[PDB]
């Protein structure tokens, strides 16, 4: 068995957490209580991959709960399913962040770093084979953005050649308010640069925009934006769920889509999105702007490469000729020198309520809009030096700042090389 | 004709023994230079990361003396 | 007496290889327990047969087959499957991390951790031998162990083994079925690694596989099952005069001496026919001529390239079923003489021929109609380099810009194996080129 050991951390982590393990194991039959009670062989042929099984014949999700407050874990213990995780798998503290990285990173977070990672050498020990790591947590906040990039170098150090990957909110200020996001967020990419393999960048700029201007959502909220987000995850982690042969695991997943180590920050998307549909049409949508959970058009830029995902009773002949249609016909958005680089798995089950529904995962270049978005908002900020005191306060200097600034810019101008670079 | 047909097979032995000798230091090599090669990535990469236990240390030892 | 050991690697070799041995089965009429009514001499022999199928006392006869994946997933399905009773556990040997399609994890990460316990199998079915012909080693280009692990397991059974003959059965990637865009890396370092530990190579393009499929069955999307079910015909093909034996038999060995005129161009072209359905063979039944002349239509090849384009250096029919010499000769005649069919100017054109009487078989609920006579065409074709050339230039693209290569120098491999291999195949296309030019 190939296990992957789920952490979600802070506010938003263990939020759009709680939604995830809510909606997988609706997907895989297992009740609030752990019983299964499913239909389908295909739901437990797999469940090892995220749920240890205890005695009973009870399906425990293979999860981690951080927070340096105890609010959001004790609302998502109270919450539907809130009895089904493990209850030592709860780590809080008492202080909090108080949307302080240098908080989470070195300070409040490296004084319980030490508990989490106790849980998280007990979850490995009790695996067969353990894949990697998945990570759910915000850029923008303290908890889920230092303590969250602490605890991936912590692990790193003590599981090297496992794969780490991760569910990163990217902030946006028609979302959150707190200003010093910004220097959160690109502290925060700093790390996700260096110690990550593979990162889907979830925007809240662009889960705003499809609730707002798609959804015809006039006041969004944030269960509006993690149900985007919950189906997403869904979507993207089908391959490692159910049963297949294109990115059945976080190894292989990552040798299809990185073909340069820093590059590792996926555009996700989902079809169809509609406020409250033939293989053509969920093709034409899942390549749509629109539909991308990250606020970049892709027809700004290049795929390196990319991973779609179908899943519901279909015709294979038409997702395969509608998949080549998009290829040819779009050719010039798609750099020439990875032949093929487009890999298309299809999933009996469907996800909850649609017959059919499609999920996108691409390597554009295009996410340097993304990083443009914040690297602008960090240095009209840090120009003025403005509230760097509550970083220094905790000891940091300006230039780990700078360091932090300059590694973004590069990634940018990274994107921007591969972007130009032809064949000839 | 007795002699070249004793050197002929001896020439057989001596070829056939040379391609596994051959083949068995060839692959001994590839496989310690690939040992070392891995070893190496992955002491990198771990020196790197106790290179940012000690920055995390210098930040914390940096605050203290703030206060 | 001229056993002969099948090694299967990988989820392509594991596959191929069920589908390969549940056809032998029905051949030779061997039950899913092993079990053959028709065998009258009980916990050995020496018959044709027996070359596959080694005997126990019980009556049991047990696959010369070791199969091997580093997942278990594949071979699990084996394990608890229809044919389970055929082998003993030990010759299903599985670890619990894949390569993740990546060649130097099959060739060393994750492959050094199971190559000796493969090798003391293999040596276990070795030492059951009374004179052991050789090995047949199944495995894909594009996945990581087909590629790595095969490599070395072929590194490591020229040491063991001696230049004991080692024969491959390679899938060659295609778009359609591909599931890792460094499938051209993995099939060259694979390709370079294993050129000169195997003696002879049948490379079979899954794209012309798939492409026969949809035309010849009608099937709109093809499966890896319907794959390797056109697969393991024309592997009994090939196989065919080890496992038979009839008065118009030719070992396979003997179509190698003609199809092998060099070391390095050991590459045979293969074509089969007929492949057509049961509601289009129920009307008519297909000649000797009719079958032959669709050996010569590229559509009907194993790998995709133009032999019309390139030339000869052997040309080999092996029939099946009800054929005669009388016919055979009649279609050669008319091929001969209204067919683009140029051989280099240092080889004889006469085609080599051989007869297996026994009549091919299908299994149950396949796409195949049972036919009553089938031929598979073995012909060495300066055009088969043409494969070569596509892959190439998948390759050239990606390392043009080192993309991907961090997965293999992480794994501890250089960038000196990647250009090292990349100027071997160089060689090899070189190679093909200069034995077509004529002779002076
Ligand atoms: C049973 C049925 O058809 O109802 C379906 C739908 O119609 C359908 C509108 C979905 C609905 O989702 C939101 O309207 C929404 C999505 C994100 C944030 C806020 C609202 C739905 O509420 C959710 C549920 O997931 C299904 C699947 C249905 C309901 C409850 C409406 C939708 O979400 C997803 C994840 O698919 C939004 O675009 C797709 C198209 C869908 O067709
Ligand atoms: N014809 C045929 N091709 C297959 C089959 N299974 C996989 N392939 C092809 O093999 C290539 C992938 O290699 P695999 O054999 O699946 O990978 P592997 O040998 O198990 O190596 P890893 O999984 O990376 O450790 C792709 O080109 C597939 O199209 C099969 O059953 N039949
Ligand atoms: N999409 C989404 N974003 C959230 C959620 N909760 C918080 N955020 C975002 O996360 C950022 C604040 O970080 P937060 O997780 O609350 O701080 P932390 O608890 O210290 O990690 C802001 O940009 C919020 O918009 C949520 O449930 N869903
Ligand atoms: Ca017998
Ligand atoms: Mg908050
Ligand atoms: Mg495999």
């Amino acid at each position: 068995m190939r296990e992957i050991v789920h952490i979600q951390a802070g506010q938003c982590g263990n939020q759009i957490g709680a939604k995830f393990w809510e909606v997988i194991s609706d997907e895989h039959g297992i009740d609030p209580t752990g019983s299964y009670h499913g239909d389908s062989d295909l739901q437990l042929e797999r469940i090892n991959v995220y749920y240890n099984e205890a005695t009973g014949n009870k399906y425990v999700p293979r999860a981690i709960l951080v927070d340096l407050e105890p609010g959001t874990m004790d609302s998502v213990r109270s919450g539907p399913f809130g009895q089904i995780f493990r209850p030592d798998n709860f780590v809080f503290g008492q202080s909090g962040a108080g949307n302080n990285w240098a908080k989470g990173h070195y300070t409040e977070g490296a004084e319980l770093v030490d508990s989490v990672l106790d849980v998280v050498r007990k979850e490995s020990e009790s695996c067969d084979c353990l894949q990697g790591f998945q990570l759910t947590h915000s850029l923008g906040g303290g908890t889920g953005s230092g303590m969250g990039t602490l605890l991936i170098s912590k692990i790193r150090e003590e599981y090297p050649d496992r794969i780490m990957n991760t569910f990163s909110v990217m902030p946006s200020p028609k979302v959150s308010d707190t200003v010093v996001e910004p220097y959160n967020a690109t502290l925060s990419v700093h790390q996700l640069v260096e110690n990550t393999d593979e990162t889907y960048c979830i925007d809240n700029e662009a889960l705003y925009d499809i609730c707002f201007r798609t959804l015809k959502l006039t006041t969004p909220t944030y269960g509006d934006l993690n149900h985007l987000v919950s189906a997403t995850m869904s979507g993207v982690t089908t391959c490692l769920r159910f049963p297949g042969q294109l990115n059945a695991d976080l190894r292989k997943l990552a040798v299809n889509m990185v073909p340069f180590p820093r590059l590792h920050f996926f555009m996700p998307g989902f079809a169809p999105l509609t406020s409250r549909l033939t293989v053509p049409e969920l093709t034409q949508q899942m390549f749509d702007s629109k539909n991308m959970m990250a606020a970049c058009d892709p027809r700004h830029g290049r795929y390196l490469t990319v991973a779609a995902i179908f899943r519901g009773r279909m015709s294979m002949k038409e997702v395969d000729e509608q998949m080549l249609n998009v290829q040819n016909k779009n050719s010039s958005y798609f750099v020439e020198w990875i032949p093929n680089n487009v890999k298309t798995a299809v999933c009996d089950i469907p996800p909850r309520g649609l017959k059919m529904s499609a999920t996108f995962i691409g390597n554009s270049t295009a996410i340097q809009e993304l990083f443009k978005r914040i690297s602008e908002q960090f240095t009209a900020m840090f120009r003025r030096k403005a509230f760097l005191h509550w970083y220094t306060g905790e000891g940091m200097d300006e230039m780990e700042f700078t360091e932090a600034e300059s590694n973004m810019n590069d990634l940018v101008s990274e994107y921007q090389q591969y972007q130009d670079a032809t064949a000839d | 004709k007795r002699e070249h047909e004793r050197e002929v097979i001896q020439k057989a032995i001596e070829e056939n023994n040379n391609f596994i000798k051959m083949a068995k230091e060839k692959l001994a090599q590839k496989m310690e230079s690939n040992k070392e090669n891995r070893e190496a990535h992955l002491a990198a990469m771990l020196e790197r990361l106790q290179e940012k236990d000690k920055h995390a240390e210098e930040v914390r030892k940096n605050k203290e003396l703030k206060e | 007496m001229r056993e002969c050991i099948s090694i299967h690697v990988g989820q392509a070799g594991v596959q191929i290889g069920n589908a390969c041995w549940e056809l032998y089965c029905l051949e030779h009429g061997i039950q899913p327990d092993g079990q053959m009514p028709s065998d009258k001499t009980i916990g050995g022999g020496d018959d044709s047969f027996n070359t596959f199928f080694s005997e126990t006392g019980a009556g049991k006869h047990v696959p010369r087959a070791v199969f091997v994946d580093l997942e278990p997933t594949v071979i699990d399905e084996v394990r608890t499957g229809t044919y389970r009773q055929l082998f003993h556990p030990e010759q299903l040997i599985t670890g619990k991390e894949d390569a993740a399609n990546n060649y130097a994890r099959g060739h060393y990460t994750i492959g050094k951790e199971i190559i000796d316990l493969v090798l003391d199998r293999i040596r276990k079915l070795a030492d059951q031998c009374t004179g052991l012909q050789g090995f047949l080693v199944f495995h894909s280009f594009g996945g990581g162990t087909g590629s790595g692990f095969t490599s070395l397991l072929m590194e490591r059974l020229s040491v063991d083994y001696g230049k004991k003959s080692k024969l491959e059965f390679s899938i060659y990637p295609a778009p359609q079925v591909s599931t890792a865009v460094v499938e051209p890396y993995n099939s060259i370092l694979t390709t370079h690694t294993t050129l000169e530990h195997s003696d002879c190579a049948f490379m079979v393009d899954n794209e012309a596989i798939y492409d026969i499929c949809r035309r010849n069955l009608d099937i709109e999307r093809p499966t890896y099952t319907n794959l390797n079910r056109l697969i393991s015909q024309i592997v009994s093909s090939i196989t065919a005069s080890l496992r038979f034996d009839g008065a118009l038999n030719v070992d396979l060995t003997e179509f190698q001496t003609n199809l092998v005129p060099y070391p390095r161009i050991h590459f045979p072209l293969a074509t089969y026919a007929p492949v057509i359905s049961a509601e289009k063979a129920y009307h008519e039944q297909l000649s000797v001529a009719e079958i032959t002349n669709a050996c010569f239509e590229p559509a009907n090849q194993m790998v995709k390239c133009d032999p019309r384009h390139g030339k000869y250096m052997a040309c080999c029919l092996l029939y099946r079923g009800d054929v005669v010499p009388k016919d055979v000769n009649a279609a050669i005649a008319t091929i001969k003489t209204k067919r683009s069919i140029q051989f280099v100017d240092w080889c004889p054109t006469g085609f080599k021929v051989g007869i297996n009487y026994q009549p091919p078989t299908v299994v149950p609920g396949g796409d195949l109609a049972k036919v009553q006579r089938a031929v598979c065409m073995l012909s060495n074709t300066t055009a088969i380099a043409e494969a070569w050339a596509r892959l190439d230039h998948k390759f050239d693209l990606m390392y043009a810009k080192r993309a991907f290569v961090h997965w293999y120098v992480g794994e501890g491999m250089e960038e000196g194996e990647f250009s090292e291999a990349r100027e071997d195949m160089a060689a090899l296309e070189k190679d093909y080129e200069e034995v077509g030019v004529d002779s002076v």
